[PDB]
RNA sequence: GUUUAUUAAAAACACAGCACUGUGCAAACACGAAAGUGGACGUAUACGGUGUGACGCCUGCCCGGUGCCGGAAGGUUAAU
């Protein structure tokens, strides 16, 4: 349910909210909950590595479960809440020996629904249950990459990726971006669409938005001076060379895949 | 790399063969399983001329336990109860493991490491084929029963 | 209830085990007090096409009396039972138990 | 660091001499690689850090007589 | 909003938004002779780069040059 809101300010004329009454207005599940520092995009030399990060919020790191290891146990969903570390909105559930954990939420999961993983669970969204058992054609979520490992393809906040064929040991996983990967068939894969998927209808409205959200301002390379970006300089705006990073690498179109490892996994490129 | 031998081998030769493999095969593969040894001249004389015989003789007191796990090993009522679903429809694989408990069981504490599968998965219930390689000369045509729960 | 007919199409190499699945379908119609009227296997079938990259099938007729319920519960089976082919679950208004045409 | 242990390998170094002869100061390393040998003596594996002449060496003193090489060097394996 | 602490506070930068593009995750990219670290305890509705700059109506033709992308037969071609 987006909210187009009122121009009583001009910083409030363009903002759109997605107001969800379903999450729960409260404090999160305490013992779920660790320390999460920033760090400004700034490593172990304390150099920035990658730039426009910083400020932002306070956050608390949500230990999801994205492994999803409870095989069997059927589970029941207590609430979903909003969660500041990631795009998707997060469901408290609880198992039958009062284990308490939180996982992504599914698209049709809501207050009170049932869920389970496992091998012999029910096909319908929200079950974790290995890929050789989802049926060809299904959408799935929160897709392990090895066995056992833990969801890390269609994990965002509206993303799914389906399961085109099944061919012996492997799956071939048509992948949100468009590419045609094969993996493991003993990976395990949350059914159904991942939840907020009317994220991206959200406009932020004001330049302070994304300062609250860890996200510096963006200077272009073409303002800048011949020492700093190579795209820099001119008396008035000149820009007479081809689009490059500030460390010199082309932009607009060079394909910058240099692993060779994981090129008999992938069957297609994407579009 | 001259390298002499110990057992007979794939496409080089038998026991006692002075033969000039390339150094991956010598010392990745045959040299750390027992299978040759690096031909020292004090090495053909440890060989040649005093356990020509006597490595022979190791070779020969291997196949009496080779051709005993066979012999006995004719049962093949190896049942071995799964969860499943209905009309196939396995809940949990059957691997090599799986195979070496019930037959460890009921027959000899074989490893898991000799079990020969053309499935692997082992979905669909029922009987299916299972060979054997405890040993890289004699085979056995045993049949492993898949049960459901 | 609402008075059915579902034909549903098995794999050939399941013929030997349809009637384990009989048992279950039937039974979950009775379990919701559900008749049935009739229930007649028609054999391994030359299909007059080939689907699936084969050209035999296994037909099943039943026709039931069941709620609307366990009828779309049971259509969900066929959905994800990977031994039944087609399905179809057609309705029609009186409780049809004289034979088939195609049992003689 | 960058030191094979049967050889002592090192990594020395040189010049890029170009075609005109500009001279820039390269390192020419070592081609370690870390490997795994089987000793019949403790029927185990030992992890070397070997160049691939190292390797050779191994293959004509044996793997037992360079292990007691790196004994009486003073270096752990 | 920000900006040349100390001759310039602007029409400059930023900005929300837009688009092209790269990136399947041990990501691209960056800091690092390396281990490693940021990215991110994130997973394409995500991240980086580039351009433009709310909004409203719009964004017309040109692939010859230079770039990038794909084609793999021929031609030419290095060490070996
Ligand atoms: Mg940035
Ligand atoms: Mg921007
Ligand atoms: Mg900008
Ligand atoms: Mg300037
Ligand atoms: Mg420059
Ligand atoms: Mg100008
Ligand atoms: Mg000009
Ligand atoms: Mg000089
Ligand atoms: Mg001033
Ligand atoms: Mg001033
Ligand atoms: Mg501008
Ligand atoms: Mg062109
Ligand atoms: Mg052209
Ligand atoms: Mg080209």
């Amino acid at each position: 349910a987006v909210v187009k809101c009122k121009p009583t300010s001009p910083g409030r004329r363009h903002v759109v909210k997605v107001v969800n009454p379903e999450l729960h207005k409260g404090k999160p599940f305490a013992p779920l909950l660790e320390k999460n520092s920033k760090s400004g995009g700034r490593n172990n030399n304390g150099r920035i590595t990658t730039r426009h990060i910083g400020g932002g919020h306070k956050q608390a790191y949500r230990i999801v479960d994205f492994k999803r290891n409870k095989d069997g146990i059927p589970a029941v969903v207590e609430r979903l809440e909003y969660d500041p570390n990631r795009s998707a909105n997060i469901a408290l559930v609880l198992y039958k020996d009062g284990e308490r954990r939180y996982i992504l939420a599914p698209k049709g999961l809501k207050a009170g629904d049932q869920i389970q993983s496992g091998v012999d669970a029910a096909i319908k969204p929200g079950n974790t249950l290995p890929m050789r058992n989802i049926p060809v054609g299904s959408t799935v979520h929160n897709v392990e990459m090895k066995p056992g490992k833990g969801g890390q393809l269609a994990r965002s906040a509206g993303t799914y990726v389906q399961i085109v064929a099944r061919d012996g040991a492997y799956v071939t996983l048509r992948l949100r971006s468009g590419e045609m990967r094969k993996v493991e068939a003993d990976c395990r894969a949350t059914l159904g669409e991942v939840g907020n998927a009317e994220h991206m209808l959200r406009v932020l409205g004001k330049a302070g938005a994304a300062r609250w959200r860890g996200v510096r301002p963006t200077v272009r390379g073409t303002a800048m001076n011949p020492v700093d970006h190579p795209h820099g300089g001119g008396e008035g705006r000149n820009f007479g060379k081809h689009p490059v990073t500030p460390w010199g690498v082309q932009t607009k179109g060079k394909k910058t895949r240099s692993n060779k490892r994981t090129d008999k996994f992938i069957v297609r490129r994407r579009s | 790399m001259q390298v002499i031998l110990l057992d007979k081998v794939a496409n080089l030769g038998s026991l006692g063969d002075q033969v000039n493999v390339k150094a991956g095969y010598a010392r990745n593969f045959l040299v750390p399983q027992g299978k040759a040894v690096p031909a020292t001249k004090k090495n053909i004389e440890f060989f040649e001329a005093r356990r020509a015989e006597l490595e022979a003789k190791l070779a020969e007191v291997l196949a009496a336990a080779n051709a005993r796990a066979e012999k006995i090993n004719a049962l093949e009522t190896v049942t071995i109860a799964s969860k499943a679903g209905d009309e196939g429809k396995l809940f949990g694989s059957i691997g090599t493991r799986d195979i070496a408990d019930a037959v460890t069981a009921a027959g000899v504490e074989v490893a898991k490491s000799e079990v020969r599968l053309p499935n692997g998965v082992l979905r669909t219930t029922g009987e299916h084929e299972v060979s054997f390689q405890v040993h890289s000369e004699v085979f056995a045509k045993v049949i492993v029963n898949v049960v459901a729960e | 209830m609402r008075h059915y007919e579902i034909v549903f199409m098995v794999h050939p190499d399941q013929s030997e085990q349809v009637p384990g699945m009989i048992e279950r379908y039937t039974a979950a119609i009775t379990g919701a007090e559900g008749k049935i009227h009739r229930l007649e296997d028609w054999g391994r079938r030359q299909l007059a096409y080939p689907i699936n990259k084969l050209h035999k099938a296994h037909y099943v007729l039943m026709n039931v009396e069941a709620p609307q319920e366990v009828i779309d519960e049971l259509e969900t089976t066929f959905r994800f039972n990977d031994a039944v082919i087609r399905s179809m679950v057609m309705r029609t208004k009186h409780a049809v138990t004289e034979a088939s045409p195609m049992v003689k | 660091s960058r030191v094979c242990q049967v050889t002592g390998k090192r990594p020395v170094t040189g010049n890029n001499r170009s075609h005109a002869l500009n001279a820039t100061k390269r390192r020419f390393l070592p081609n370690l690689h870390s490997h795994r040998f089987w000793v019949e003596s403790e029927k185990r594996f030992v992890t070397l850090r070997v160049s691939a002449k190292g390797m050779r060496v191994i293959d004509k003193k044996g793997i037992d007589t360079v292990l007691a090489e790196l004994r009486a060097r003073g270096e752990k394996y």
